[PDB]
């Protein structure tokens, strides 16, 4: 097994450019090749082109020409794609992903990368807790209020509680993003263990921690 | 280029069952040797996942449930037998000619038995009303199918302006949905009513759940 870590989300102006890169752990670069793939929201995948690191060689779909720059660095094992003047049809998440070791399968990918492209600033998200109401369960809930762009990472106690939850896909509501997530765990418990809701918002470089606490 | 039509673009399967999807190329994808077509899954937020190669080779790591035929330009993938965790959309892919085209897709879901939303109701945090905000959460959880009907009421009239509902995926474990609905009002306007009411619709009753609360 190998690994490909992507640089994290970004915010871009209309017009403005931005450059994504992934990073390889596992194997040399040279001896496989590299894709860039593009997948609007909601939508399906779209091959943007690949490159060969051991000496540089790309090849394009067309519709990319111009817009999308591909270029790898053996010296840090890492590959990247530009992405220049950008309108509000760039909006979307990049994967890299190599070749089975250019016209086998695509065998391993990275995380991807959300880039929104758009005239609005930052917002910070909103991040309440949600006690029950002032039975053998208790569900809770964290509501991550108004933010932009996407995305936001939440958790449950770091991560260590992960059986139980709902996370709710993100949606715009009054211009801003709102999204949310429950977690039920037995009434022996909560409010016995401490529960909290982690979320980091990268683009506001944010992250705030939430502790549900019982209502009075 | 290359265009992949795949078929069916949706379709439901219960567990245990067999299932096969289409794909099928404009042109041939093939070589002497070869048919350059792959079929990966892909779950929202996620990468997708290689599970075929070369039209028929399992990928390492995938459960030797999923099999993959075909030449020239019509291909298959076969589930067999389908568990909860295939729901996801499914890609073929071809790498015969450039540029490289994907199908739109097939989204696969679980057929399973109808379940009742547990609800749950959240009046707006202090930490909210602090700021002047006030949204009241309604979870509606681990239900089956899809179809609700969330309905908000505030001392005694119904409310849609400001709801906000958001669906989970297919849960990958039990094929349960779940869903959130926030009624978002402002602060002022919250502590000028006092009931409060999520009225969750779904097939599995007539009689809708109700779970209220009093500011």
């Amino acid at each position: 097994e190998v690994q490909l870590q992507q640089s994290g989300a970004e915010l871009v102006k209309p017009g403005a450019s931005v450059k994504l890169s992934c990073t390889a752990s596992g194997f040399n670069i040279k001896d496989t090749f590299f894709h860039w793939v593009k997948q609007r929201p909601e939508q399906g995948l779209e091959w943007i082109g690949r490159i060969d690191p051991a000496d540089g060689h790309t090849k394009y779909d067309p519709k990319f020409q111009g817009k999308a720059t591909i270029t790898a660095d053996t010296s840090s094992n890492t590959a990247f794609l530009q992405l220049s003047s950008l309108t509000s049809v760039d909006t979307a998440v990049y994967y890299c992903a190599t070749t089975i070791t250019p016209y086998n399968a695509m065998d391993y990918w990275g995380q991807g990368t959300s880039v929104t492209v758009s005239s609005a600033s930052t917002t910070a998200p909103s991040v309440y807790p949600l006690a029950p109401v002032c039975g053998s369960s208790v569900t809770l809930g964290c509501l991550v209020k108004g933010y932009f762009p996407e995305p936001v990472t939440l958790t449950w106690n770091s991560g260590s509680l992960s059986s139980g939850v709902h996370t709710f896909p993100a949606l715009l509501q009054s211009g801003l993003y709102t999204l949310s997530s429950s977690v039920t765990v037995t009434s022996n418990t909560w409010p016995s263990q401490t529960i909290t809701c982690n979320v980091a918002h990268p683009a506001s470089s944010t992250k705030v921690d939430k502790k549900i606490e019982p209502r009075v | 280029d290359i265009v992949l039509t795949q078929s069916p673009a949706s379709l439901a399967v219960s567990l245990g069952q067999r299932t096969t999807i289409s794909c099928r190329a404009s042109e041939s994808v093939d070589s002497f040797d070869n048919s350059f077509i792959h079929w990966y899954q892909q779950k929202p937020g996620q990468p997708p996942k290689l599970l075929i190669f070369l039209a028929s080779s399992l990928e390492s790591g995938v459960p030797a449930r999923f099999s993959g035929s075909g030449s020239r330009t019509d291909f298959t993938l076969t589930i067999d037998p389908v568990e909860a965790d295939d729901a996801a959309t499914y890609y073929c892919q071809q790498s015969n000619e450039d540029p490289f085209t994907f199908g739109s897709g097939t989204k696969l879901e679980i057929k399973r038995a109808d379940a009742a939303p547990t609800v749950s109701i959240f009046p707006p945090s202090s930490e909210q009303l602090t700021s002047g905000g006030a949204s009241v959460v309604c979870f509606l959880n681990n239900f089956y199918p899809k179809d609700i009907n969330v309905k908000w009421k505030i001392d005694g009239s119904e409310r849609q302006n400001g709801v906000l509902n958001s669906w989970t995926d297919q849960d990958s474990k039990d094929s349960t949905y779940s869903m959130s609905s926030t009624l978002t009002l402002t602060k002022d306007e919250y502590e000028r009513h006092n009931s409060y009411t999520c009225e969750a619709t779904h097939k599995t009753s007539t009689s809708p759940i109700v779970k209220s609360f009093n500011r």
